[PDB]
RNA sequence: CUAAAACUAUGUGCCGAAGCUGCGGAUGUAUACUUUGUAUACGUGGUAGGGGAGCGUUCUGUAAGCCGAUGAAGGUGUGUU
RNA sequence: GGGGAGUGAAAUAGAUCCUGAAACCGCAUGCAUACAAGCAGUGGGAGCACCUUUGUGGUGUGACUGCGUACCUUUUGUAUA
């Protein structure tokens, strides 16, 4: 029972090579260089799934802030009085409203000042 | 249902042969159960 | 017509009409789901907030059905440590369209 | 729903001019950079230049406290073998007042493409007098 | 329709008629007779020769007239080497490739 | 950076991890009743190393069967599980 | 050496002649690229081009941006120069 390494070889080294489209060089043609950055890749992908939900926050806490210090407060005091009114809207909607809708942000501070005050 | 197509042993009488040097996922991999750099380790290794 | 709904452990701001995907429910595909827990409507400087709920406020959604999203690999590797392991995963989902926003 | 980018092209830089006599230099810095990189804005993203012109006039009326005038050392270097040159606080603002802010802003800005295409929109005078009247600045008191 | 011409086999590198056939490449067929008859290139006279082909059989086989047509494709390839043994200083041996080419032209109007 | 953007003392907020909570999914062990089906609970970082379960490859029987010139194996793309 | 003609079911079956992979080397089209510093990806993300529908679609490219010093072996310990 003589085995041949042929075409089971061939698609691996195949399918190894097709997640490297578009690299430079050798690490889209040899497969030596390829398969090492296609495991680099997913390691990378592996870290930013847990880094992209601290840099979404970061963007929502930014503008949140841009948006208060128009109304009159820091972001530190627009969330301590919203969490003294028992508002429980999370920073997502929050930099939305302040991004696309002026008049109603002007209205959540109103009621964060309400309730420090 | 007697057919040889159609015959299997009783559940717990065959084993699979262990394997070793085929891969990392197999647990048997690199050294194949030996360790690193001993007499033991050598072809022919164990002592009388 | 802009009303903040909860679902699936976070929040959306809808309108009607529009098509969203949820984490997945239990709720058959062709009935129709109801959130009484509102947290804010605005209909033209006229917003509603809720401390934590607005009273009688009400948004109704349909269920078109439940799928998978794309593929995602997951690796993991240890340099010179002799460890390499790897894994897939689809999320699955729930589907809805609004329907009506009451205020 | 999700975040949305700002976009290049609907973004609108703005044009002010601030006057610099009597101020402390780097808590004028810190102000200047932050509206050079458009962090007052609601629509900020940090890929993204929406930011706002500003025009510095009055620039060798800056102040600074303490004995830094004659203490602060500003170094170069020309890269041969000991071209390590140095000047003062007052002997570089009686003489090229739009190096000093050019360097405290630029310390405070990131350093790369969108951190040169940033310190692009600031404007240095020593007089004052600036050229850009066609542009109408407003005056920002910070 | 264009009117090809092949030369498979010449005795030159493919790096050497490249260019040559990078100076003809889209111009008039008159203007690149010219310039491969005045050059001082060695490539000059295979690349001629295989113009001067597919200019004959464009008009025929195929029946066109001359001062329409144009140098539209040009490309060299690469053949099959010959290896030869160079002895080198004290005992070794170096290996030589002598090297080949396949021009190809068509032309078209 | 100088009535600090330093130091000491006190207070009120906030930011901040793959920690904890929320939502969805998989899996090990033990238990409870059907009597093999789900709940409950605790767990699920790993080198040397031990245990368990699988994929694919060539060949023999099943096979004088089944698919194939209305196109097999092989090669090259695309879609999907 | 080729282009027609002709044979043949087939001539990128034409004698280096079944099939004809990869490394390597060209020609063509689309997008990017000549003020910007590093394991060349990854998470975002504008614009353009081509398909398509009246799209919160598909395909290619990727300005700008956060993070980020190959693999194996041997070691107390390696981006290791
Ligand atoms: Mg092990
Ligand atoms: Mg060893
Ligand atoms: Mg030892
Ligand atoms: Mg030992
Ligand atoms: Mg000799
Ligand atoms: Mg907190
Ligand atoms: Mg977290
Ligand atoms: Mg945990
Ligand atoms: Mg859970
Ligand atoms: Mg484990
Ligand atoms: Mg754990
Ligand atoms: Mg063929
Ligand atoms: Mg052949
Ligand atoms: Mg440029
Ligand atoms: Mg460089
Ligand atoms: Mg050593
Ligand atoms: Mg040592
Ligand atoms: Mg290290
Ligand atoms: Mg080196």
């Amino acid at each position: 029972a003589r085995v041949k390494r042929g075409v089971v070889a061939h698609r691996r080294h195949k399918k190894i090579l097709a997640r490297a489209k578009g690299y430079y060089g050798a690490r889209s043609r040899v497969y030596r260089v390829a398969f090492q950055a296609v495991i680099k890749a997913g390691q990378y992908a592996y870290r930013d799934r847990r880094q992209k939900k601290r840099q979404f926050r970061a963007l929502w806490i930014a503008r949140i802030n841009a948006g208060a210090r128009q109304n009159g407060l820091s972001y530190s005091r627009m969330i301590d009085g919203l969490k003294k009114a028992q508002v429980i809207i999370d920073r997502r909607v929050l930099a939305d409203i302040a991004m696309h809708d002026a008049v109603a942000f002007a209205a959540l501070a109103e009621k964060a000042k309400g309730a420090l005050a | 249902t007697l057919r040889l197509n159609e015959l299997a042993p009783a559940e717990g009488a065959k084993r699979e042969h262990r394997r070793l040097g085929r891969g990392i996922g197999s647990g048997v991999g690199k050294t194949g159960g030996r360790g690193i750099k001993g007499q033991k380790s050598r072809k022919s290794g164990g002592v009388r | 017509m802009y009303a903040v709904i909860q679902s699936g452990g976070k929040q959306h701001r809808v309108v009607e009409g529009e098509t969203l995907k949820v984490e997945l429910l239990k709720a058959e595909s062709g009935a129709t789901i109801t959130f009484d827990d509102v947290l804010m409507v605005v209909n033209g400087d006229n917003i509603q907030i809720g401390a934590p709920v607005v009273a009688g406020a009400k948004v109704t959604a349909e269920v078109i059905g439940h799928g998978r999203h794309d593929k995602i690999r997951i690796i993991k590797m240890r340099r010179r440590k002799h460890y390499r392991k790897q894994q897939g995963h689809r999320q699955w989902f729930t589907e809805l369209k609004i329907t009506g926003i009451s205020g | 729903m999700k975040t949305l980018s700002a976009k290049p092209a609907e973004v609108q830089h703005d044009w002010f001019v601030v006057d610099a006599t009597g101020k402390t230099l780097g808590r004028l810095a810190t102000e200047i950079a932050r509206r050079l990189r458009g962090k007052h804005k609601t629509s900020y993203t940090p890929h993204v230049d929406a930011g706002d012109y500003i025009i510095v006039i009055n620039a060798e009326q800056v102040q600074v406290t303490g004995n830094k005038a004659l203490d602060k050392k500003y170094y170069r270097h020309t890269e041969f073998p000991g071209g390590l040159k140095e000047t003062n606080f007052e002997k570089l603002v009686a003489h090229k007042p739009e190096e000093i802010f050019e360097r405290a802003v630029k310390g405070m800005l990131p350093k790369g493409p969108l951190g040169y295409a940033m310190i692009k929109k600031m404007k240095v005078y020593a007089g004052s007098e600036h050229p850009h009247a066609a542009q109408q600045p407003q005056v920002l008191d910070i | 329709m264009e009117v090809t011409a092949k030369l498979r086999g010449a005795a030159i590198s493919a790096q050497k008629a490249r260019l040559v056939a990078d100076l003809i490449r889209g111009k008039s067929v008159a203007h690149a007779l010219n310039i491969l008859n005045f050059s001082n290139k060695k490539a000059a006279v295979l690349v001629k020769k295989a113009l001067e082909s597919a200019i004959a059989n464009a008009e025929h086989n195929n029946s066109l007239d001359v001062d329409d047509l144009k140098v539209s494709t040009i490309y060299v390839d690469e053949g099959m080497s010959l290896k030869r043994i160079m002895p080198r200083a004290k005992g070794r041996a170096d290996r030589i490739t002598k090297r080949t080419c396949h021009i190809t032209v068509k032309v078209g109007v």
